[PDB]
């Protein structure tokens, strides 16, 4: 059981290779790509407001 | 017998010049919406 002490100070210089690890995965480039979901969106139009028909003679 | 000739236009003493109708045809294009439920959309899903 004292093994563990004996392995935890021969392995260390696997944590100097984790912190390579991390922080050269952060430099790597990662994009989750979140969806538009199976339903799919849609506005309504490009409206714009005016006065109506004029009754002119 | 008057003093208005030679005037362009369509004065609305006969216009239908004995014609039943004026007929025009052409293509007719619409986009409106609609309610589909019948869908129930969320098949598309992946098979595995």
């Amino acid at each position: 059981a004292s093994l563990i002490y004996r392995q935890l100070l021969t392995n260390s210089y696997s944590v100097d290779l984790y912190d390579e690890i991390e922080q050269i995965g952060s430099g790597k480039t990662q994009n989750v790509t979140i969806n538009p979901g199976p339903f799919a969106q849609t506005r309504y139009a490009p409206v714009n407001w005016d006065h109506g028909e004029i009754n002119d003679s | 017998r008057t003093r208005t000739v030679n005037l362009y236009g369509l004065p609305a003493a006969n216009p239908n010049n004995g014609n039943e109708y004026y007929e025009i045809s052409g293509r007719f294009s619409l986009i409106s919406l609609v309610p589909t439920n019948d869908d129930y959309q969320t098949p598309i899903m992946n098979s595995v």
